[PDB]
């Protein structure tokens, strides 16, 4: 990369990380997605 | 220690190939091919090839034949080199499995460049192979076939003489040729027990009827003249591979049906039927005329077969693998009747079974 | 209610049980078969633990993925006990210890910890909490063990007013220090006792049952605010326990009386060691107590655990400690223990 | 259709005509069809209870001399009252030949084993024995090959789902290896890949 | 509807070797419980036996009892000798198992299934 | 176009036969050897 | 002869080998499927 | 003070003395045992960093699962974790130890090797590259080098 | 087709087009086939969609900023042959390869739809017509198309009680349930009665009448009320559809009393409407003047 | 077209029988074969000083996926659930909407990496190469959970090898 | 252009984050949620709207093979700009 570069754009992470696993920084798994079901949120007022 | 009853129990690998193949379509069971036979993978994947090419009524260009041929010889040398230190590990010596798995890994570097992957390329494909080989990729393999009949030399200097090795060799496991033909025993086990048989010379496949070669014939059907065949089968592979290398044709890679082999990605972003294909080819798959055929090649573990059932859907509707390594399991009862636990590792070791294969 | 709270599948190792339990203590002895009844009906569990990860190993494949979450906690920290119980909704207290050491005394596992861990479950908002004492729980008793377990009980109910407590015998299984404790000692010579050992009753209770029983306390809701007893179906003396312990591992059984002060000090020399000391004076007399009877009080019948008795699970439990010429030997010929 | 067209052997396909004519009308009592494909390979369909007298003589006779049996499956077709059918390959290393042997049976009806002919047919028999619950008749030995010790049923049985009934799993209360009741964690997405229009006209079936 | 025999022309022989079968069978339980070394007592595993024969104690086709025949001999020979492992015997135990609901109410509860 | 080729005159060659040096004296040589040493230490 | 008149209702639920819960409280569907409303074919 | 001191560098001394003396166990099953044993070939040459073979599981220290772990095995492969002595270590190599790979929904696959045995190291691929299990190893005895096992004693 | 393009121009380019929030419209893939026009001329019969231009610049359109607003706008999206008429709430969502398709009955009207509801991992994704040539050949309304996304929302999950306060707060099903028992064991008589709502099954309703049955509770009532006198609901000839569904097919004089069935039964519109185009239906009705 | 291995007849000559007996009672290739491993001895070990070198690689290759976009920010996958329709192993799991600006994207696009059997039909039935499988082999976690990649992590994953990427392409593009 | 929920947990471009009383926060405690910061909708929102002189323009997303398939995108409205499908690149007719 002294010689030939790498062409760089504004996304690329200017800081570089090893393997993470084992640390506290390390990779947790989840849902990508909203709720898919709404649920009917009762009244708040009496009945009578 | 003298041995009175074989039993081998197997299915401890099935993995149940051939049912996920029935669900899965065409190229998506491709990959499937490369893990029956780990050591074997390319053959493998030209057998299915073959298969579904005979099928589909299509052919592979020249110079994709060309290339399975030379890539197949390759393989070849991989599983000859695993199969004779494995064994020669499990007699006791274990020096040349450590001087030859340096060519392996030659190899192996050969598969990565051309492919990507070390040992499952899913390089050959139905319609030819997946891409053309990258410059510069044939004068390394003539360097390597340069180097490699020294490297056989010594592994032989160091086995072929040694009479520790020959009394664990001459007498041990002998097979008549009358009970390896109804055993279904297929290649070396044949051509060590005298029976002069090749699928690549009697039922020749894409090339192997222009290029010229020897066929190993043993005398007596023990483990030495096994492992002789074997090393000469090496020796005549490096010779084809040298033929392949100086008759390579030009053109193209794929079969130009573009309804069955995806288009390049020039013209995928440019046209609008080679978008449509590259769509329909990698969501749905090409759709196979139905009807049930049997292609066998010469696996180096000897005769590989697909028995391949299409009712013209684009998924199979039954695949069965015949690998040489069952058969030569079932013989291993007979193989083995008077002799001892040495004796038995080394007819285990003379006959180059992988399990993937066998238990499927 | 939440809706990743309501219970789905068939209560297989994926499904949804709708139970997120922080179990304390879960890499010891009823901490193994807890967090195993718990992980394969598919709950969320968290393990807090003290010790090395390398302990919690065996944890590990006993639920399936992302449903036990491993995390550091001190006795002594009540920011970490609120770390591990701010999103559970059952919280179960396993912590104790059959000796006191350099760092902690019986006072701190057993007063301190289940005082702290009640408190800041109850400043959650945790519904079910549910802390393990001993049965034979007493204020006037001569060891420290039963003492401050009945402190620490009287502490957790004073300060969860709906918390539930359970109460075992004396707990027998593969992994325990009971029936093991018994089997060992004929390394020492000929099992010593206190006046024979024909002074003192006991009803052990299996492991399996009351892990049962615990699990259904969770699940039911009328257990909340009970105090349970968990006793076994049959009730022993201490020779013919000891003697049954024998006559199952095939072991040559030579009793002989101890006297109550002599033996105090074979207990004194035993837990100098800095290791886990092999026995101890609190070991002793908790050994020659009787199991108390508590008739006012329910038991694993009616949280519908049938008890299974010594008889079945004996073998099963001393198998390992057998030679090689009784290694083999069937489950009927050992003539059973006298009951009372 | 030079490049792309597999080019095609006639020479084969007559002579194997030939044969399957030679064949069908030495054997009368046995032979239902005789069919060549248009890839050049020869299948003799044969009854169920002419088994053993076919594959001797195809292995033993001056003409045709199939010393090999090559590959030997069994294939399932649900909509057949037979819903079994199995294959034999044949290897001829003098003429240099392959040939195709078809029967049929169902679940309850025996298959007349063929070991007297060829020996590898007894582990070919007892692997289709184990995946589909073809029974074997005077077979030797006839065990399971592939499954588990302890399963039940044949896995390549139509109606036998992908994912099998039970799953295996590490209790530590009983500390052994147990078999439970499956649960995937991701269920096996159905693809239907199925065009609805026709291919092929070659292949088209006849209305109703 | 006349069809291929297994082994037995009728039911009377069918029987015949289902009751040779359960004789071997209740011969081997203490074999297998000694040999396997499991916890179990023989009377278990004999009520276990007796259970796994009465399971199919409604058909009366000969052919495929003579086919339950052969299997269960595959399993007697299976457990002669030692290839099953104590797992395997004891796979006839559904002891980690949890009891599922048997009434409707409990159904209900549990979830929608039937 | 551009692509991996074989030269004009193709690859070298490359050898493919078995090359044992058998190497070592006569069987009379080391006979003798061994005699010389013999008589040598005898005397 | 070697043939037996057999005249019970033929069966295989006893060496299928699945559960008796998928094979009581199911319930099979025999339908031929309907074409797809966004193609013609 | 002067103990927990002792206790750090025992610790620091027990630890270097078991990460630098892995004795992996001649256990494979599959494709991935090939790639293993051509980390063991002289390009990459494992013997270096005192990592050797011993086939008895009772001499062994880890455990290289490499391979498709079927219904067959299960018990075996449990069998041989349990015979090997303490401190034990388990690595998965491959797709097929890690999830089952390409047959996750076969009939007579275990889905993962973790549900038989506590797995230490995850390696992934198909196969995994020798390098990839090189780095998997170094990993593992990098994780044995934290471990505190006299220090937690000490403490508690 | 064939297998590769010898095309070398530039392609063309068609503005898109805005028809409503119901159909997204993108005329860059249309092949000009006249589906849209036939469609909106002869079976929705709205005369709303035309061909303007001439030669390869002919547009198929409105010509103006018009929303195509009928009851049967979905069917333009079903008979399109290309991408052009998509379904904008089910837009970006899901490919058909892995829809899992299954046959149910349409219960928005009283017509009784067949359809096809195809999912997509135990959820619901898109409302698709089923071929029945007795009731709803191959279309349906665009409210069976297009209520799933409210069928999806606002649901009850747990069983809630009113709390010491009187708001309905969540409660396992044995509480709630001994709750009912208890007041249910209460009341004998007329003291207890049913009413039900319009998407009931007949098994619910025949279960709610066999408990209410037991405790001799014969007061069963629905929502829409229908006249009892005389035969009523006895003979089954006065409250149904007599002749059949596709009965107007073969009829000549048709007379319709105070109804709408453009909004009521709108593939028994569509039907009166096919049979009044082909086979020359008379129409007549009684009722205020509705298009 | 073959050739008789091991059909050599012994040669009866009293010169090459006394050879053969000073071979016998000499062990001459005994000693050649000891002779072969001192001489492969004194070569160079091809041992690579692992981490501080490494095994020599092609662009081609196929290790961690990731996930690319367009050079001013944009990604390019465009939710056409093709990956996931070729996938052999159904390791990939695409969930789709239209977001906020009425473009095509994804909101949930998982890969299993305990599934995923590396065969890189993903990065060649992408048409938008937006999903790639880069470089990187050295990726080894300690739990199970760690290898199940969702949404964040292949974008993540992207953005830290956009750098190589590129240029692995840039460099390949031209045989695909 | 990340956004933060009031119980401290970040929010990805797709919306999602967990609730208060949401269980599964559990899973990072003591470790950290992995969300991209770089969203993809604001970095495309700054790129300059070309003006061309045709009714019809061609996109390809630049670099040609690299790109996306070549679309045509017709430039008739002048009160939206001509948006490609692939790229997000919004072209303008200059009359
Ligand atoms: C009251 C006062 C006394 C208190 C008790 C403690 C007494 C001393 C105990 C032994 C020594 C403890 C310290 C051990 C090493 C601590 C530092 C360390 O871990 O260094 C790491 C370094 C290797 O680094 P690494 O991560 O492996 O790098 C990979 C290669 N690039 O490591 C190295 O570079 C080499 C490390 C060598 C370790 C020391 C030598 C071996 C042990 C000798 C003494 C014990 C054995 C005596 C003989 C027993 C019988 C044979
Ligand atoms: N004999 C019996 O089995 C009976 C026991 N009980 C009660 O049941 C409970 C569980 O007993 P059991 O599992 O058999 O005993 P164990 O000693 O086997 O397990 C106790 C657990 O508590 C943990 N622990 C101990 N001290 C501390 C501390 N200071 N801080 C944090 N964690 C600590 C231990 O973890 P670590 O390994 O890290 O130290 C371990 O996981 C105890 O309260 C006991 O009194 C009641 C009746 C009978
Ligand atoms: S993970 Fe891949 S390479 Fe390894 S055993 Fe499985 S199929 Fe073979
Ligand atoms: S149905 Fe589709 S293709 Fe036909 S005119 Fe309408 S928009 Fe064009
Ligand atoms: S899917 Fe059909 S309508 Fe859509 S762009 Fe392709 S050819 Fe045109
Ligand atoms: S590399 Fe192959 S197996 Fe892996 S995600 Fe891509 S298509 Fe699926
Ligand atoms: S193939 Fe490419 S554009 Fe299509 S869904 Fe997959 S990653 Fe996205
Ligand atoms: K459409
Ligand atoms: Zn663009």
């Amino acid at each position: 990369p002294t010689v030939k570069p790498p062409t760089a754009r504004k996304f690329i992470w200017t800081n570089h990380k090893f393997n993470l696993s084992g640390t506290p920084q390390q990779y947790v798994p989840y849902s990508t997605t909203r709720k898919k079901i709404q649920e009917w949120v009762p009244p708040s007022t009496p009945y009578k | 220690e003298m041995v009175r009853k074989c039993d081998p129990h197997i299915g401890l690998l099935h993995r149940g190939t051939e049912k996920l193949i029935e669900y899965k379509t065409y190229l998506q069971a491709l990959p499937y091919f490369d893990r029956l036979d780990y050591v074997s993978m390319m053959c493998n994947e030209q057998a299915y090839s073959l298969a579904v090419e005979k099928l589909l009524n299509i052919q592979p260009p020249p110079r994709a034949q060309w290339i399975r041929v030379l890539f197949g010889e390759i393989t070849r040398l991989l599983n000859h080199i695993m199969a004779v230190t494995t064994h020669a590990l499990d007699i006791g010596a274990m020096t040349p499995f450590f001087w030859m798995f340096e060519e392996r890994e030659k190899m192996f570097e050969f598969y990565e460049r051309v492919s990507g992957a070390r040992m499952h390329a899913a390089y050959v494909r139905p319609g030819g192979v997946h891409q053309d080989l990258p410059l510069g990729l044939m004068d390394d393999i003539y360097e390597f076939s340069k180097n490699f009949s020294l490297r056989i030399d010594e592994l032989e200097e160091m086995l072929t003489n040694n009479r520790i090795w020959r009394n664990r060799t001459v007498d041990i496991g002998v097979v008549t040729a009358e009970d390896a033909l109804n055993y279904g025993f297929s290649g070396v086990m044949l051509r060590g027990s005298g029976i002069q048989w090749d699928l690549r010379k009697t039922q020749p496949y894409d090339v192997y009827d222009q290029v010229e070669f020897d066929v190993p014939i043993g005398s007596r059907g023990d483990c030495y003249d096994r492992y002789l065949c074997r090393v000469e089968e090496m020796r005549q592979s490096i010779r084809i591979i040298s033929q392949c290398l100086n008759k390579m044709p030009p053109g193209e890679i794929k079969v130009d049906d573009a309804k069955v082999s995806p288009p390049k990605r020039a013209e995928m972003k440019t046209s609008m039927e080679s978008l449509i294909h590259h769509f329909k080819l990698y969501t749905e798959g090409y759709q196979v005329p139905p009807g049930a055929t049997y292609t066998a090649i010469e696996a180096p573990k000897g005769e590989f077969g697909v028995y391949l059932v299409s009712d013209g859907s684009s998924r199979p509707y039954r695949c069965k693998i015949k690998a040489p390594g069952f058969a030569h399991l079932a013989g291993l009862d007979k193989m083995s009747k008077g002799h001892m636990l040495a004796d038995v590792v080394a007819i285990i070791g003379t006959q180059d079974i992988v399990f993937g294969e066998v238990d499927r | 209610l939440h809706h990743a709270v309501i219970p789905h599948g068939k209560g297989g190792r994926s499904s949804v049980s709708g139970i997120v339990a922080t179990v304390f203590g879960a890499t010891g002895f009823l901490g193994r078969y807890l967090v195993n009844h718990l992980g394969r009906m598919g709950s969320q569990v968290i393990v807090p633990y003290r010790c090395e990860p390398y302990d919690t190993m065996h944890l590990r494949p006993m639920g399936d993925l992302g449903q036990i979450i491993f995390m550091d906690w001190n006795g002594r920290d009540k920011d970490s006990i609120r770390r591990a119980v701010e999103h559970s909704n059952v919280v179960i207290n396993l912590v104790g210890r059959e000796w006191e050491t350099k760092n902690f005394d019986f006072e701190d596992v057993f007063v301190k910890i289940p005082q702290a861990i009640a408190q800041v479950s109850k400043e959650a908002g945790v519904e079910k909490f549910i802390h393990i004492s001993h049965l034979n729980a007493d204020i006037k008793s001569s060891s420290k063990y039963l003492r401050n377990k009945a402190v620490g009980e009287k502490e957790v109910r004073e300060t969860f007013p709906e918390a539930t407590i359970i109460k075992p015998a004396d707990i027998f299984g593969r992994e325990d220090r009971f029936l093991n404790y018994f089997a060992n000692i004929r390394w020492f010579g000929g099992v010593p006792l206190i006046s024979l050992g024909k002074k003192t009753v006991k009803q052990p209770v299996y492991i399996v049952d009351v892990t049962k029983g615990i699990i259904n306390a969770i699940k039911d809701p009328d257990a909340r605010g009970k105090t349970f007893a968990f006793v076994g179906p049959n009730r022993y003396l201490l020779f013919d326990l000891v003697q049954y312990v024998f006559a199952v591992a095939h072991r040559p059984f030579l009793p002989y009386p101890m006297p109550h002060f002599a033996y105090r000090w074979i207990g004194r020399l035993f837990e100098i060691s800095p290791f886990e000391p092999w026995t101890t004076r609190d070991k002793v007399e908790r050994i020659h107590t009787t199991d108390r009877t508590l008739p006012h009080l329910p038991g694993l019948e009616d949280l519908g655990v049938q008890a299974t008795p010594l008889e079945l699970k004996a073998i099963e439990v001393l198998r390992r400690h057998r030679t090689y010429r009784w290694l083999s030997s069937e489950i009927e010929d050992v003539q059973p223990a006298k009951t009372v | 259709t030079r490049p792309t067209v597999r080019p095609r052997n006639d020479v084969a396909h007559k002579q194997l005509s030939a044969f399957g004519e030679y064949v069908a009308e030495i054997l009368p009592k046995y032979v239902q069809q005789v069919q060549v494909s248009c890839f050049s390979e020869l299948e003799i369909c044969i009854h169920p209870d002419g088994v053993i007298p076919v594959l001797t003589f195809l292995r033993d006779h001056s003409n045709a001399q199939f010393k090999s049996l090559a590959d030997l499956t069994a294939v399932d077709i649900p909509t057949r009252q037979n819903r079994f059918e199995i294959v034999y390959n044949l290897l001829s290393l003098r003429f240099n030949s392959r040939i195709r042997v078809k029967t049929y049976t169902d679940e309850l009806t025996p298959v007349e084993s063929s070991v007297s002919v060829y020996k590898a047919a007894n582990w070919y028999e007892r692997e289709i024995w184990d995946m589909f619950g073809v029974f074997f008749a005077n077979h030797p030995d006839l065990r399971r090959i592939l499954t588990d010790y302890g399963f039940e049923g044949h896995p390549f049985r139509k109606d036998f789902p992908l994912s099998g009934y039970v799953e295996l799993r590490y209790d530590d209360e009983v500390k052994r290896v147990v078999a439970e009741p499956v649960e995937l964690a991701q269920e096996f997405r159905k693809f239907d890949l199925n065009s609805p229009w026709e291919a092929f006209p070659a292949y088209r079936q006849p209305p109703e | 509807t006349s069809v291929k025999p297994i082994f037995s022309r009728d039911m009377n022989e069918a029987k015949r070797r289902v009751r040779e079968l359960y004789r071997a069978w209740y011969r081997e339980v203490p074999n297998t419980v000694h040999l396997f070394q499991l916890d179990i007592s023989v009377k278990q595993g004999r009520d276990k036996v007796r259970e796994m024969f009465k399971k199919n104690a409604h058909v009366t086709d000969p052919r495929v009892v003579d086919l339950l025949v052969i299997k269960g001999k595959m399993e007697l020979e299976e457990t002669i000798n030692v290839w099953k492992q104590r797992t395997h015997v004891m796979r006839f135990f559904h002891e980690t198992e949890a009891p599922r609901p048997k009434d409707f109410l409990s159904k209900f509860y549990v979830g929608h299934d039937p | 176009v551009k692509q991996d080729m074989p030269p004009v005159g193709g690859y070298g060659p490359i050898d493919y036969k078995r090359n044992l040096p058998r190497r070592g004296l006569s069987g009379y040589s080391m006979f003798a050897v061994g005699i010389g040493a013999l008589l040598f230490g005898y005397w | 002869t070697q043939l037996i008149t057999v005249d019970e209702k033929l069966d295989i639920t006893t060496l299928t080998g699945v559960p008796e819960e998928h094979i009581k409280t199911r319930k099979a569907r025999i339908f031929v499927p309907a074409r797809n409303n966004m193609q013609s074919g | 003070s002067r103990g927990e001191y002792v206790v750090a560098k025992l610790d620091d001394l027990i630890n270097w003395a078991r990460r630098s003396s892995l004795w992996p166990m001649t256990f494979g099953l599959a494709c991935c045992a090939v790639e293993m044993m051509h980390m063991a070939a002289p390009r990459y040459d494992m013997d270096r960093f005192g990592v050797v073979f011993r086939a008895s599981p009772r001499q062994s220290d880890v455990m290289i699962v490499a391979g498709t772990l079927t219904n067959k095995m299960a018990p075996a492969l449990r069998k041989v974790y349990d015979q090997m002595p303490e401190p034990r270590y388990v690595v998965s190599m491959g797709s097929c130890a890690n999830g089952g790979g390409y047959y996750h929904y076969s009939y007579s696959v275990v889905r993962g090797c973790d549900r038989i045995v506590p797995v230490d190291i995850y390696v992934p691929g198909c196969p995994p590259t020798a390098e990839a299990l090189l780095y998997g190893i170094l990993q593992l005895q990098k994780k044995i080098k934290r471990e505190k096992r006299l220090r937690i004693w000490y403490r508690r | 087709g064939s297998d590769r393009s010898r095309f070398l121009e530039g392609k063309r380019a068609v503005e898109d087009k805005n028809i409503g929030p119901l159909v997204k419209t993108i005329m860059t893939r249309c092949i000009q086939c006249t589906r849209c026009i036939r469609f909106a001329s002869e079976i929705a019969g709205v005369d709303d969609l035309g061909t303007t231009g001439r030669g390869n610049d002919m547009q198929v359109g409105t010509y103006i900023e018009k929303m195509f607003m009928s009851e049967l706008s979905g069917n333009i999206i079903d008979i399109c042959p290309v991408g052009a008429l998509t379904s904008k709430p089910y837009a970006f969502t899901a490919r058909p390869w892995e829809t899992r398709k299954t046959e149910s009955i349409d219960v928005m009207d009283a017509v009784g739809s067949n359809i096809v509801v195809s999912t997509r991992t135990g959820e619901v994704m898109r409302i698709l017509p089923r071929m029945h040539e007795d009731i709803n050949e191959e279309w349906i309304s665009d409210k069976t198309r297009f209520a799933y996304d409210g069928l999806k929302r606002q649901r009850l999950t747990e069983p809630m009680v009113r709390n010491e306060k009187g708001l309905l707060t969540h409660t396992t099903w044995e509480d709630a349930l001994s709750r009912v028992a208890g007041m249910l064991q209460s009341c004998q008589g007329n003291d207890v009665a049913a009413i039900a709502g319009g998407l009931v099954d007949a098994e619910a309703l025949i279960a709610l009448k066999d408990l209410l049955n037991r405790v001799d509770s014969d007061t069963l009532c629905t929502e829409e009320v229908f006249p009892t006198a005389g035969a009523g609901t006895d003979l089954r000839s006065n409250y149904l559809l007599n002749t059949t569904i596709a009965g107007v097919e073969e009829a000549d004089v048709v007379l319709l009393v105070g109804t709408n069935p453009r909004f009521e039964a709108p593939l028994f519109n569509a039907r009166i409407r096919k049979s009044w185009l082909h086979n020359d239906l008379k129409v007549a009705l009684i009722g205020s003047p509705v298009d | 077209t073959y050739k008789y291995v091991n059909l050599r007849e012994p040669s009866m000559d009293m010169k090459s029988v006394t050879d053969r007996a000073a071979q016998t009672l000499l062990w001459t290739e005994l000693i050649r074969g000891l002779g072969m491993t001192l001489s492969y001895l004194f070569r160079e070990p091809a041992t690579i000083n692992y981490p501080f070198e490494k095994g020599p690689l092609s662009p081609r290759f196929r290790g961690e996926h990731a996930l690319r976009r367009y050079p001013s920010g944009e990604e390019r996958c465009i939710a056409c659930k093709l990956c996931e329709a070729v996938c052999p192993a159904q390791a990939i799991t695409i969930e789709a909407e239209p977001r906020a600006d009425g473009s095509r994207r994804t909101t949930r696009y998982d890969i299993d990496m305990t599934k995923c059997i590396y065969c890189g039909f993903c990065q060649e039935a992408c048409p938008v190469d937006a999903i790639v499988e880069g470089p990187n082999f050295e990726f080894s976690t300690e739990t199970h959970e760690e290898l199940l990649y969702n949404k964040e992590k292949l974008l993540n994953n992207g953005d830290k090898w956009e750098a190589e990427i590129a240029a692995n392409i840039q460099a390949d593009y031209l045989y695909r | 252009g990340v956004r933060t929920s009031p119980t401290g947990e970040k929010v990805t471009h797709t919306g999602q984050v967990y609730d208060d009383e949401d269980y599964r926060r559990v899973r990072f405690v003591g470790r950290q949620k992995e969300v991209n910061e770089n969203f993809a909708i604001d970095l495309i929102a700054e790129q300059p709207v070309s003006q061309v002189g045709s009714r019809v323009i061609s996109c390809d997303g630049g670099g040609g093979a690299l790109g996306h398939p070549r679309v045509y995108i017709n430039l008739d409205k002048e009160t939206k700009t001509g948006t490609c499908g692939y790229c997000g690149l919004q072209f303008r007719q200059q009359h």
